[PDB]
RNA sequence: GGAAACUCAAAGAGUGCUAUGGUAUGGUGACGGAGUGCGCUG
């Protein structure tokens, strides 16, 4: 194979880590509510404070997404990182993730868990990891403005 | 009288040419359906059905900015988002012209001390809502420096022999820097002693004295006998 | 004893009400909501 | 206010004369809204007790807004206490005394 | 066998909003800024010119 | 030198301490 | 020459943003607070 080949590879690998500030703005900027220009002057205190107001509209519609304001919309997840943990701690938020994503792809109608997966969406990069569980969970809504 | 003629962009944004056998200075129209001085419009239909949107004549015998961009101006500072002071706003002759140059997004500040034209500006304001009308005296630019802040080109249409005081109390107090600065000097009025060369020449000395570089200078001679617009731009700092 | 209902009197006087230092014990119950020219001529 | 809550309730270790300070730059940017002068002349009145000062600051907050009437209900308010403490403390000495 | 690598982390370095500086990290070793009398020397020159 | 609950827990907060966070992640073993 | 773009770089111009240490917090128990005395202002 070719250099170029191989090269593509490693982009592939390093998909998610923000290397400079226009990476970081490209790859922040991808939000499930807001336009670019919003989205790329956001926080991440911001988004995870509304996200964690519409997890517990989300939880008082339906209880078990109670344990996931426990672990995975927590405050030490604020500061947690994706991709500097290792494999295992990755195939365990991934199942979580995965968790997640297999709950909520009932609520896909109701503006709280749009709010709520959001935080996923840009705290744990699930639109270009978790993707596959991603597209098959909400695949019911396809002529819906979510999908 | 009933006839069609082309509209077509002017070099000055803002303002257009329509072209039929006589060809005419034209502006928008900013409050549409009826003349302010009798002026003739030209309505076009453009393109929820078409609109019709309508165009004044802008009368060179009646208006010395006019005289002065069809005599051929390099730069006119009255563009389509501006602020403009228009000093001595002596009625809304032309001073709704430079208000729908200047358009929706910016601002025509009509400062008249007389009061009858004063109250033809307001009732003229009241279609044109870009219009501050401000009936004040221009020699006194404090005592309306409150109703006016940073303007990008002043106008000056006053007919006293203290107009370069008058223009550089209004600049030093509103313009800001490199901002424009438009003058129609009728030299009868300035003073009949001398020439017409004589007290253009000693305006331009007195401005550039008070810190206004002049860039140009046109006498618009076919509409109006000794009379000069000067346009410069508020240097503040270095002429040289 | 003798002075324990005035003392209570002034207990209970109507002290001066603000809104200020509950302002700053304040907190909020909001939720997000989602996300021609005028002097162009018409090119024909 | 919680920068003013946050140095009311240091204690003994700011000084009054550090909360005056605030008081007086948060009064000078904000003469119009009322509840800031309620709040100093009540922190003044209702810790420290001094009736001079307390007259000083509603006075001046009502000549900057003498509009709302939030704030002459609160001067009348304060003298009457004022005049309340008085004839109390006139009260207690010839119950003492 | 315990190990451990150098995690940058790209939270610390590279900002999460766009609208805010780069943060600069310092690190004041000698090893880290080798030609300090010749360098200070050129910005005197440069000064003085 | 004992420890205590609330000083480890405020200890948790102010040293930034994920450790309970992936003990959770390992731990909630989806049993819903 | 032409076309495409959530493509990759190299540069130019303009605009936006309190863009604010004229010598950086009230305080290394060497400290702070209270009070007194001196000093200062009208």
């Amino acid at each position: 194979s070719s250099l170029s080949d191989q090269l593509a590879q490693v982009a592939s690998n390093n998909a998610t880590v923000a290397l400079d500030r226009k990476r970081r703005q490209k790859l922040h900027s991808a939000s499930l509510i807001y336009n670019s220009k919003t989205a790329a002057t956001q926080d991440y205190d911001f988004i995870f404070e509304n996200a964690s107001k519409a997890l517990e509209e989300l939880s008082q519609i339906e209880p078990k997404f109670a344990i996931f304001s426990r672990t995975l919309f927590s405050e030490s997840s604020i500061s947690l990182d994706r991709n500097v943990q290792t494999k295992e701690e990755i195939k365990d938020l991934d199942n979580a993730i995965n968790a997640y994503l297999l709950l909520a792809s009932s609520k896909w109608y109701l503006a709280p868990t749009l709010h709520a997966t959001e935080w996923l969406v840009r705290r744990f990069q699930i639109h270009v990891k978790n993707t596959e569980m991603l597209l098959l969970s909400t695949l019911n809504y396809y002529q819906t403005p979510v999908f | 009288g009933g006839a069609k003629v082309v509209i077509e962009p002017h070099r000055h944004a803002g303002v257009y040419i329509a072209r039929g056998k006589e060809d005419l200075l034209v502006t928008k129209n900013m409050a549409p359906g009826e003349s302010v001085y009798g002026e003739k419009r030209i309505s076009v239909e453009e393109p929820v059905p078409p609109t019709k949107v309508e165009y004044r004549v802008w009368n060179p015998f009646r208006s010395k900015l006019a005289a002065g961009i069809m005599g051929g101006l390099d730069e006119l500072f009255i563009a389509p988002g501006k602020k403009v002071l228009y000093l001595g706003a002596a009625s809304g002759t032309s001073v709704s012209h430079v208000s729908d140059v200047v358009g929706p997004e910016g601002v025509v500040y009509a400062v008249e001390f007389s009061h009858r034209p004063g109250r033809e500006l307001i009732s003229m304001a009241k279609k044109r809502p870009n219009i501050i009308p401000i009936i004040e005296d221009a020699r006194h630019p404090q005592k309306y420096r409150m109703l006016i802040g940073m303007v990008d080109c002043v106008f000056a249409d006053v007919a006293q022999p203290d107009q370069a005081r008058i223009i550089a109390l209004n600049s030093h107090m509103f313009l800001k820097d490199q901002g424009g600065v438009v003058i129609s000097i009728k030299a009868n009025c300035i003073d009949s002693t001398v020439d017409a060369e004589t007290v253009f020449a000693r305006e331009v000395q007195k401005l550039r004295e008070e810190r206004i570089k002049p860039l140009e200078q046109l006498t618009l001679e076919p509409y109006e006998r000794d009379h000069c617009i000067v346009v410069g731009r508020y240097m503040r700092s270095g002429l040289k | 004893s003798k002075f324990q209902e005035i003392e209570t009197n002034l207990k209970k006087l109507p002290k001066l009400e603000t809104g200020f230092d509950a302002l700053a014990n304040k907190k909020k119950k909001k939720n997000v909501l989602p996300s021609n020219d005028w002097f162009t001529l018409p090119k024909p | 206010a919680m920068y003013l809550n946050y140095m009311k309730a240091r204690g003994n270790q700011t000084s009054y004369k550090k909360i005056h300070n605030i008081y007086n730059q948060l009064l000078k940017l904000h003469p119009t809204n009322v509840d800031i002068w309620i709040s100093c002349a009540k922190y003044e009145y209702e810790v420290h007790a001094n009736f001079k000062s307390c007259r000083n600051i509603f006075q001046n907050g009502l000549r900057f807004n003498p509009d709302v009437p939030k704030l002459w209900y609160e001067y009348v308010k304060f003298e009457l206490n004022f005049i309340t403490k008085l004839i109390n403390r006139r009260k207690v000495m010839g119950l003492i005394n | 066998m315990k190990i451990k690598t150098i995690k940058r982390s790209a939270d610390d370095y590279v900002p999460v909003k766009s609208t805010q500086e780069s943060q600069m990290p310092r690190n004041l070793n000698p090893e880290l800024h080798p030609f300090e009398r010749a360098r200070e020397y050129t910005k005197a020159l440069n000064a003085t010119k | 030198p004992p420890p205590d609950e609330e000083e480890q827990l405020l200890a948790k907060f102010v040293f930034g301490d994920t450790t309970d966070l992936q003990e959770n992640l390992a731990k909630f073993n989806a049993d819903f």
